[PDB]
């Protein structure tokens, strides 16, 4: 790399690419996937997530925790958004959905 | 706890003693010394940095020491003294403060020496009357009547100046306009060039196209593109007020109940705006200004009638054209008269200089006010040739005033000192020292030309002093470009008596205020 | 002898913040290293094998995309040369819609090689009229290497066909199923008349069912709710006003003076009885179906639930228009009742759930109308947008075919042959204009080369076949991405087609923007500001 | 120092330091605008603060773009400001003049010479270099072909050679078009409309006018054949009453006749309007298109529409003289008596749109006094730079029109003027030769310039034109191609005579005044 | 922007026209201060150190050293002046006045788009010639007594006040007659320098001893 | 034009805390009446008185 006077790009722009982006993408999307792993089947539990207010959700959905996480990870974020459009479309399976992508990616 | 406790506040300083008259004398010296190269046919400009971020490349030493920004107080009182000597005569700027600055140098020696400053003002009093008095008596009268003479005399007030190029049609255009200007109404007398001659500067063009109009010239523009731009003789219609439906003082509230009142009160408007446009057309006019605003029905209503529109002319550019044209400003049209129908513009013409519309309301037939339009190579050039035209207004107006003359480069200086040292050859008291120092402190000026002019100060100064012993020498001066010794009546070189009276008097009574003064205080509140 | 001193002149003269370029090494060989270094960033999602880019842009807003132009409008491009550029692709992609990863790409290849030829010894103005005689043989050769024509706009299969290659660029696994919903929606818009306009064109996003549930709607589809009983309507006959349903107020002020009880007790009576009459008149002409633009009064809600018509309310005018526009009808300014030549008609208007949102569906059973709608499903925000940025893609090439019908083989065949034919008529040209000339030739084969890089093939081995089939006089064959070898196929018989007017306007804008990128000597480059943008921006 | 020891945040440059300080300025502006000169000189890309991209070879455009903050630059800048202003060219010459004036000067007063005496020969030389340009100067008339190789002569330097070609047609009929026979030409008749959708050179000139809006109702027609013309200033749209009206009812019906009869007074106009219509043309083929400078709102609108007449609406003033000029009819601030009279004509109106804008196109106009000149490009900055190169060559072909003579470019009548003034010089009495010999060697700037951006060597080349121009006599300047010797007056490279004055005149006045200047001061704090 | 400042961001540099401009704007500069030194109606310059001490001198060597100046071009000017007075002991202001007028006269052409290397072809061209000029003019003398007189006389008058260079004038040429040894280079290091501080400055003489 | 540039040559040259004082007044005029000051502050004690 070389100062280049002149930057294409503003300063601060991160960019990542290649295997290595991906890789780290597949993680990402485990992360997620294991924030909801436990709260599937008839021995499932639930999760308690504390917002900056101080109110409290315990829930053992899966869309609501999802939406609950603060996720700003840009590939781990479409687990998320899949899990909020299995909720809407079917509205059972939000954890399902997850699991599988996430299996899928691992 | 315990707060300190003084009789006088804080930061209240106080001196006091021959520190404060040293102080006071070497601050008039420094403002002299910063404008004293700045005299005479051959001084050179001086750019000043406006704090606005303009620039004002200036050789008057007025412009100068506005400019300028100081905190010693007498300082300040030579400031002021040079912008009253600029407002009063309108010339001898740089002149005054340099005499203002040797005479307080000249007391100091005096000072120095155990001398009250009581006596030294007496003495610098008794000089005044003396030197007024000389410069009266070395006076000639001029015949105003005799153009050359007068241009010459404008001539002489502008050689010093950036404009001494065209020092021709400078001397013409400010002759013209001054007494074009030239009005007496009720037994009373009137030159008033700053309300009634007018420099407005357009950058471009070349300075020889500038010139003295006889009338008016406006940036503005026609109302509505129908109308006409070149009108061969009109007649002049002036208001001050508008031409719209406007709302009453009084609070005022309608109240609508049927239905055909609100389209009424519409046609109402209209009808109202009619009655004004007719009221106007009733003394069949051919051009109409006004200071406020003109609705676009009242500009159909007049166009129909073929009547030129002028919506929102300044109050001082209205006065100029009603002085030009004749006219007389009127505010309700209904009471219009045939008298108030300016006629005597012999055109109007709306033709584009540049990318900009001005109106010309030229061609008048015995104006009483003008405007002097200037081109140039930039805004600067033209400031500063303004000022220059300032300068020649000035001075011609204070001969049109008094008609007496006195000579110039130096030649009245060494004269009144000549005279002066002679009168006080009878005197016996202690008052005859700072008498004759004011004498010789006056030898500033011939001095000051001599130095400008780059020559030998010491031999020409001693040749002038010894040729002003003769008798019949009082109109040799020095010639500011060769420097050599030269007779006025020959160079020409004469001034206005009353400029050289005001500059000896604000110099004098200068020095007197500047020796008034001991024991400083500063730095308390209002 | 501590300290080198600015240069005295202008050097000392410019401001402190401000920065100051000139000559060949300092601003010529950088602006081209900015526009390369652009390039480089944007070649990767070139082709059907291109790769999509999560581009978060200064607001936190996510996006997933190969489309080039996207891509250069969410980056935060700082260097004035690569803004030239991204000007230049943006122009394209406003002109055609789309070429504009070819106008890049070409770009910063002319600019390589301008370098390459100002460092061996040419000058700036031979390389500029180097570049600009072979752009106008490459125009003038461009008319010879059509190879068919659309030939029919009017049948869903042909124009479904015609617009495979232009959308199998971006979502290239399955891109059969939505070139088929295109030509659908783009064959129920364009009428007799030979106009078509864009905008007819309408996408509707709902989460829930994957792409592949995805259908088109000839008609309008609102994610909204009635706001009456009415739900859904089987003959609508549709009436639209401006105005708000309510009774219409004075402009000036209005004030309801009483001065006896009699007004007083009867003015709510008559206000009512008044609103009542009004709302019969409108419904005593059929209309079942009350579209207004602006809100509702309760009194006007409730008449119109007492005579069963359907009301909806659109906030936006341009949906107004649109509406209009789909059922035929005037927008009433007063509430009025419509005359019989300005109400609207519908095959059917209902209230319907699709996923989770409510929707009020405008629906025509003919296979025609003004404005057909494209309902978009997919379990994603971004994939439905990317899926939206393909709809637009294929509908601007629909455009372009209706423009001119001429049609130039894809796959690089088409630059693989003006590389060729542009070569062969720079040796003929004697003088120093001959290098620039062979090098704007050369230029071309990024296209091949990246379409080759990004399908995972070695891109000298496919350029070299491309050679020798080309001067055996096969002017169609193009690169086989359907292969793990180098290989290449004929495009014609592959239906890989590029549109004539995308590749005219694409070496033209990229030309254009490479030689005034070229033509800059000298750089003076104010101080940046921290200003909140102009207010022209809004 | 004595200012500063009035005020001690003073800045103070005096005598030969402010003397090295203006010189210094003005030849670091010599430098930056040396580059500019001439047809084959560079391109500059300015950036702002902003990041607003403008490519430019303006002298006045860089100067103003150029980030500086002296006060000689800022003199300069006002002079060359005033130039372009008036006559629309040289700003770059100026600049380059007063900059070589300056430093022949400066190199006679570092031998110990007063400024006076130089000041004094520049004047000498400037009435010997005008009266010279005089008696160059070639009265013709201004035919066409004249006409455009001054429009060339300008916009080669200013533009591409293609691009300055189609200019060049472009500005010479829009100035035959609305010029007018022994009649000032009125350059606010000459519209100048950008539109970012196509290639450069499909800029063009359309014989009428082309608003940058188009009808606010969709039901309005788009394309009218023949089409009447109705240029008005009426508001059309509801106004309220000055004085405070209000309305007061007792019921709903009163409320409702008040509403209907609130819009009588816009019904009425409106009535009127569609009137004159109906009378005009009771066939559908001929159209009626309104432009109103005021608003219409919506139900007037849709009531005009209803009758067939296209309404467009915040018309710009000046765009009333101009339809007014160009299709024919009269500009009516009230429709209390409208007749047909009053209506212009048109043989074609149609609105395009691009992107979100659109443009309405009044064409085929009888003889249109006023035109418009379409400025068509892909990018702003283009826009921009085509812009200005259509401003130089308008003024141009102007200032040519105006006075009929013409002086030829190339750098001959600089050439010319520097051998009479080193002819004249005996004649000038005193030390002022010196000054006449530096006014003689700072007006052989523009061809050393030309020469040394046309890539070939400034002594080599200057002598060789001065050598052909003695020997033979003729007006010979710069072959920028091959250096060569070559007769400006029959290649075609002319300029303004004019313009050369106002140079002369500025140029010698500026440098006169800054070489007098002894002081710099900032003391206004 | 220049490569240099590519690899090293805090670098200053100055390219072709610049570089030039700088080293001739410091030649001027120098060549400006030390005009006035030159002569023996040259003015007394007056130079006040750090700790206070004052120094009044005319030397341009003295005047290099002691102006407050951090300019490269300058400490080549003045290392070549150092050497100028190491070895011969004269001419350190010519030197500066010679070097700032060649530069100037140079930038007169080379501002017209002539190639330095041309220039100074030139200026080799002209010194060879210069030096053989010098060499036909030189009057070999034999050096008497007068001759010296004249010589130190003509230093002297130039370094200091009439009155004090005439009594100077003797006392050098007598101590180096004195010294001398036919056809044997002068020691200078056998002439002690000795300074008192209680008489005026005409009472310094020469002792045919040691102090 | 906001600003006085330094002039080139030697004024540009001088180092930060240098002081160059040069010409008549800007020199000679200054040490006289320095003198002159010292001069009257040593004044007042001359004499017997
Ligand atoms: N040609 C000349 N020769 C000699 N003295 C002149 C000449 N012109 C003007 N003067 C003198 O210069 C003075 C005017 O100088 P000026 O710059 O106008 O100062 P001020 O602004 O104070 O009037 C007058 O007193 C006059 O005597
Ligand atoms: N099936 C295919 N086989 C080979 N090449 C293809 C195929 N489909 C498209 N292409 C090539 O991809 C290119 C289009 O790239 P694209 O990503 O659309 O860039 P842009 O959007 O700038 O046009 C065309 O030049 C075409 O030749
Ligand atoms: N084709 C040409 N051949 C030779 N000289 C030319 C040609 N065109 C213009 N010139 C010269 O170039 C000058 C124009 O320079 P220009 O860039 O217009 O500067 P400015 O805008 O300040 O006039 C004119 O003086 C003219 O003599
Ligand atoms: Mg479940
Ligand atoms: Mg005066
Ligand atoms: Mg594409
Ligand atoms: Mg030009
Ligand atoms: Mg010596």
């Amino acid at each position: 790399m070389m100062p280049t006077p002149v930057i294409l790009l503003k300063e601060g722009t991160d960019s990542s690419q290649g295997i290595p982006q991906l890789v780290s993408n597949i993680s990402a999307c485990q992360v997620i996937a294991e924030a909801v792993r436990t709260t599937l089947g008839p021995r499932g539990m639930d999760k308690l997530i504390v917002d900056g207010r101080g109110k409290a959700t315990i829930s053992n959905d899966g869309a609501t925790i999802l939406k609950l996480l603060d996720v700003v990870h840009p590939a781990a974020k479409t687990l998320v958004d899949i899990a909020k459009s299995q909720d809407a479309e079917v509205g059972d399976g939000t954890t399902s959905v997850t699991l599988l992508a996430a299996e899928f990616l691992k | 706890g315990h707060r300190p406790v003084l009789v006088l506040s804080q930061n209240t300083k106080r001196e006091s003693g021959r520190k404060v008259q040293s102080g006071n004398i070497n601050a008039a010296k420094t403002i002299a010394d910063i404008i004293r190269t700045c005299l005479g046919p051959k001084s050179m400009m001086k750019m000043l940095l406006d704090p606005m971020g303009g620039i004002v490349m200036t050789n008057d030493g007025n412009a100068i020491l506005r400019e300028i920004q100081v905190q010693h107080p007498a300082a300040k009182s030579m400031i002021e003294i040079s912008r009253t000597q600029d407002e009063e005569v309108g010339d001898g700027t740089t002149s005054v403060i340099i005499l203002a600055g040797e005479m307080l140098s000249v007391a100091e020696h005096f000072l120095e020496q155990q001398m009250h400053p009581t006596v030294v003002i007496s003495a610098y009093r008794k000089a005044l009357d003396d030197m007024i008095s000389t410069l009266k008596k070395i006076s000639i009268p001029v015949d105003i009547s005799d153009s050359d003479m007068m241009l010459n005399i404008i001539n002489s007030s502008i050689t010093t100046k950036a404009i001494s190029r065209w020092s021709s049609l400078a001397c013409n255009i400010a002759l013209d306009a001054v007494k074009m200007v030239q009005f007496e109404e009720n037994g009373r007398k009137e030159i008033d060039i700053k309300k009634y001659a007018r420099v407005e500067k357009i950058p471009g063009g070349i300075i020889e196209d500038s010139c003295v109009l006889r009338g008016v010239m406006i940036n503005k523009d026609v109302t509505h593109p129908r109308m006409r731009r070149y009108i061969k003789n009109p007649r002049i219609v002036l208001l001050d007020s508008s031409l719209e439906y406007k709302k009453g003082e009084s609070q005022t509230d309608i109240e609508i109940t049927r239905e055909e009142d609100f389209t009424r009160i519409l046609q109402m408007e209209e009808e109202y705006i009619q009655q004004l446009c007719e009221d106007i057309i009733q003394l069949k006019p051919d051009v109409v200004i006004t200071e406020k605003g003109i609705s676009d029905l009242a500009q159909h209503y007049l166009m129909r009638a073929n009547i030129t529109a002028i919506r929102r002319v300044r109050k001082t550019d209205n006065n100029r054209i009603a002085r030009a044209c004749g006219a007389r400003i009127v505010s309700r049209p209904e009471e219009l008269r045939e008298d108030d129908v300016g006629t005597g513009a012999g055109l109007l013409e709306i033709k584009k200089i540049g990318d900009e519309y001005f109106t010309f309301i030229t061609d008048c037939k015995d104006p009483k006010a003008c405007t002097i339009l200037l081109r140039g190579a930039s805004k600067e050039i033209l400031s500063e040739v303004e000022r220059n035209l300032q300068d020649a207004m000035q001075v011609c107006r204070n001969v049109l005033l008094d008609p007496q003359l006195v000579p110039g480069g130096g030649a009245s200086e060494m004269a009144v000192a000549h005279a002066l040292t002679e009168k006080s050859k009878a005197m016996t008291g202690v008052e005859q020292w700072p008498y004759r120092a004011v004498a010789q402190a006056l030898e500033v000026i011939p001095r000051t030309l001599i130095q400008n002019c780059g020559a030998s100060t010491i031999r020409l100064l001693t040749s002038l002093r010894a040729k002003h012993t003769q008798e019949n020498c009082e109109t040799w001066g020095v010639n500011g470009e060769t420097g050599t010794l030269v007779d006025m009546k020959e160079l020409g070189i004469w001034e206005p008596l009353a400029v050289k009276l005001q500059t000896y008097k604000t110099a004098v009574e200068t020095a007197v205020l500047l020796l008034r003064i001991d024991d400083i205080v500063s730095g308390h509140k209002k | 002898a501590l300290h080198v001193p600015k240069a005295p002149g202008f050097a000392q003269m410019l401001k402190e913040g401000a920065k100051h370029f000139s000559g060949l090494e300092e601003a010529v060989y950088r602006n081209i290293q900015a526009c390369k270094e652009l390039a480089q960033t944007t070649r990767t999602a070139y082709g059907p094998n291109g790769m999509n880019k999560m581009v978060i842009n200064h607001l936190e807003k996510l996006f997933v995309t190969n489309d080039a132009a996207t891509i250069l409008r969410e980056l935060e491009v700082q260097h004035p040369a690569a803004k030239m550029i991204v000007m230049a692709s943006h122009m394209q992609e406003q002109e055609v819609g789309d070429g504009t990863n070819f106008v890049l790409v070409f770009a910063g290849a002319l600019l390589e090689l301008a370098e390459e030829l100002l460092r061996i010894g040419l000058s700036v103005s031979e390389v500029i009229e180097g570049y600009e005689i072979a752009c106008r043989k490459a125009h003038e050769i461009l008319p010879n290497l059509v190879c068919c024509s659309a030939k029919n706009l009017r049948d869903i299969d042909e124009v479904s066909s015609l617009l495979r290659t232009s959308i199998m660029s971006k979502q290239y696994g399955n891109e059969v199923f939505l070139a088929k919903l295109i030509a659908q929606a783009c064959v129920s818009i364009f009428p007799d008349s030979g106009h078509f306009n864009v905008d007819n064109i309408r996408v509707c996003k709902i989460l829930g069912s994957g792409i592949s549930s995805s259908s088109v709607l000839h008609g309008m589809v609102f994610k909204k709710e009635t706001e009456g009983d009415v739900t859904s309507v089987k003959d609508a006959k549709i009436a639209v006003y401006s105005c708000p349903f309510d009774g219409m107020i004075t402009e000036t002020k209005g004030t309801v003076l009483i001065k006896t009880a009699e007004e007083l007790m009867n003015f709510s009576k008559g206000e009512e009885n008044l609103m009542d009459a009004q709302v019969k008149a409108i419904a005593d002409t059929g209309a079942n179906v009350v579209v207004t633009g602006g809100k509702v009064a309760d009194m006007a809600l409730h008449y119109a639930n007492k005579y069963n018509i359907m009301l909806v309310r659109l906030n936006s005018k341009w949906d107004l228009r649109r509406l209009c526009k789909t059922v035929g009808a005037t927008a009433l300014p007063r509430l009025t009742p419509p005359v019989l030549e300005e109400m609207g008609h519908c095959d059917s208007v209902y209230l319907s759930e699709v996923g989770d949102t409510q929707v009020v569906v405008f629906k025509h059973e003919k296979e025609d109308g003004a404005i057909s709608t494209i309902v978009l499903r997919g379990s994603t925000d971004n994939l439905m947008d990317d899926i939206e940025r393909a709809v637009d893609d294929g509908v601007n090439t629909f455009k372009v075919l209706t423009r001119d019908k001429r049609l130039v083989p894809g796959g690089g065949a088409t630059e693989i042959e003006l590389a060729k034919q542009i070569t062969s008529y720079g040796e003929t040209c004697p003088g120093l204009e001959q290098y620039a000339i062979k090098k704007f030739a050369e230029a071309f084969e990024a296209i091949p080369r990246a379409l080759a890089e990004n399908s995972g093939v070695k891109a000298n081995e496919v350029i070299s076949k491309l050679y020798a089939v080309h001067q055996e006089g096969n002017k169609n064959v193009g690169l086989d991405i359907e292969a793990e070898v180098p290989a290449v196929k004929d495009m014609l018989e592959a239906g890989i087609l590029d549109t004539y007017l995308g590749k005219y306007w694409a070496i033209k804008l990229a030309t254009n923007a490479a030689v005034t990128v070229l033509r800059v000597d000298q750089i003076i480059m104010a101080k940046p500001a921290g200003g909140p943008k102009p207010p022209s921006g809004k | 120092a004595a200012v500063k020891t009035l005020n001690p945040k003073a800045e103070v440059a005096r005598a030969q330091a402010a003397l090295a300080v203006n010189i210094s300025a003005a030849r670091g502006l010599q430098d930056v605008l040396r580059t500019n000169l001439g047809p084959k000189g560079t391109m500059k890309m300015l950036v702002s603060g902003a990041g607003d991209i403008k490519l430019t070879k303006d002298g006045n455009v860089l100067l103003h773009e150029m980030q500086i903050q002296h006060p000689t630059a800022s003199l300069i800048a006002k002079v060359a400001t005033a130039q372009d202003d008036i006559t629309g060219d040289g700003t770059t010459s100026n600049v380059l003049i007063i900059g070589e004036l300056l430093k022949q000067a400066d190199l006679y007063i570092s031998e110990g010479l007063h400024p006076r005496i130089i000041t004094e020969g520049f004047e000498a030389a400037k009435e010997k270099a005008l009266q010279f340009l005089e008696e160059v100067k070639v009265s013709r008339e201004m035919d066409r072909e004249t006409l455009i190789d001054v429009a060339r002569t300008s916009l080669r330097t200013k533009v591409h050679a293609e691009l300055a070609d189609v200019l060049t047609e472009a500005v010479v009929d829009s100035i035959l078009a609305i010029k007018k026979q022994d009649e000032p030409i009125d350059l606010f008749m000459i519209e100048i409309m950008e539109m970012k959708h196509k290639s450069e050179t499909d800029t063009s000139l359309i014989r009428g006018l082309v608003l940058d809006h188009g009808a606010r109702h969709p039901d309005m027609k788009k394309r009218v054949e023949d089409a009447y013309i109705l240029t008005c200033n009426v508001s059309l749209e509801y106004e309220k009453t000055e004085v405070n009206s209000g309305f007061f009812y007792k019921s709903a019906e009163e409320r409702e006749k008040l509403v209907k009869a609130e819009r009588k007074f816009i019904e009425d106009r409106v009535k009127k309007i569609i009137e004159l219509k109906r009378k005009v043309c009771g066939d559908s083929d001929k159209g009626f298109v309104v432009i109103n400078q005021k608003g219409i709102d919506p139900f007037s609108l849709d009531a005009l529409s209803k009758e067939g007449i296209v309404a467009l609406r915040r018309a710009k003033r000046r765009n009333m003289e101009r339809l007014t000029l160009a299709c024919g009819g009269v500009a009516l601030n009230s429709f209390d008596d409208l007749s047909p009279d009053c209506l212009g004509h048109a043989g074609l109106v149609y609105e395009y749109t691009l992107g979100e804008e659109k443009f309405t196109f009044i064409e085929k106009c009888n003889n249109p006094r006023s035109v418009t000149l379409l400025i068509k490009g892909p990018n702003k900055h283009t826009l921009t730079q085509i812009k200005d190169a259509v401003r130089d060559g308008l003024r141009a072909v102007k200032n040519a029109i105006d006075d009929g003579c013409v002086v030829p470019g190339a750098g001959a009548v600089e050439v010319a003027m520097a051998e009479a003034l080193i002819k004249h010089k005996p004649s000038v009495k005193g030390r002022a030769q010196l000054g006449v010999q530096a006014f003689a060697d700072a007006l052989l700037i523009i061809p050393k310039v030309l020469a040394q951006n046309s890539g070939f060597d400034l002594q080599e080349t200057l002598v060789k034109i001065q050598a052909e121009h003695s020997e033979s006599g003729q007006l010979v300047g710069v072959d920028l191609n091959t250096g060569e010797p070559m007769v400006a007056a029959e290649v075609g490279v002319w300029d303004n005579y004019c313009v050369k004055k106002q140079l002369l005149h500025s140029c010698t006045v500026i440098a006169t005044n800054i070489l007098l200047v002894d002081e710099i001061m900032r003391a206004g704090m | 922007m220049a490569a240099v400042k590519t690899l090293n961001p805090k670098a200053e540099v100055a390219r072709a026209q610049a570089a030039l401009a700088v080293n001739i704007s410091a030649a001027r500069g120098l060549q400006d201060v030390l005009r006035t030194n030159l002569g023996p109606k040259g003015t007394m310059k007056m130079l006040v150190s750090g700790a206070g001490d004052i120094k009044l001198t005319k030397d341009g060597n003295v005047l290099l050293h002691e102006m407050q100046i951090q300019h490269p071009t300058a400490s080549l000017i003045a290392k070549v002046a150092t050497a100028q007075d190491d070895i011969t002991g004269d001419g350190t202001t010519s030197n500066v006045l010679i070097i700032g007028e060649l530069l100037k006269q140079a930038d007169l052409y080379i501002s017209e788009g002539l190639h330095p290397r041309i220039i100074t072809e030139g200026f080799e061209a002209a010194k060879e010639k210069a030096l053989q000029f010098l060499e036909e003019v030189k009057v070999s003398r034999e050096m008497d007594r007068e001759t010296l007189i004249d010589v130190a006389r003509t230093s002297l008058r130039t370094k200091v006040h009439a009155e004090l260079a005439d009594v100077l004038t003797e006392a050098v040429v007598d101590s180096i007659l004195a010294i001398k040894k036919q056809d044997e280079p002068i020691d200078l290091f056998m002439i002690e320098i000795m300074e008192m501080k209680h008489k005026s400055e005409t009472d310094t003489s020469l002792i045919r001893g040691l102090v």
